[PDB]
């Protein structure tokens, strides 16, 4: 699953 | 839910303090999946896991791919207005 910390 | 506009204040060195999922290629909005303790989203409040991010500082994120949204979000500095809705 695509998950990004920003 | 109703749309809310929420202001975050980010020191230049820190991130927004959120994790996001979703985007155009996934057939769902950009969604906040995590709020990181002690970081801007957590400190300022008003944002929640499950909120969709419709726009940031006037940039429409409703039809952007995941990576495009990450890039736009990563470029924001200082005082940052999120337009969000609880889905
Ligand atoms: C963020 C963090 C913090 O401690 C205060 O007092 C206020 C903010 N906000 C919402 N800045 O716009």
């Amino acid at each position: 699953r695509r998950e990004t910390q920003v | 839910g109703p749309i809310r506009k929420v202001l975050l204040l980010k020191e230049d060195h820190e991130g927004l303090g959120i994790s996001i999922t979703g985007g155009k290629e996934h057939g769902v909005p950009i969604l906040i999946s995590e709020i990181h303790p002690g970081q801007p989203a957590d400190r300022c409040g008003g944002l929640h896991v499950g909120d969709a991010i419709l726009a940031v500082n006037g940039v429409n994120l409703r039809d952007t791919k995941h990576k495009e949204a990450v890039t736009i979000l990563s470029q924001q500095r200082g005082e940052i207005e999120f337009e969000v809705v609880y889905v």
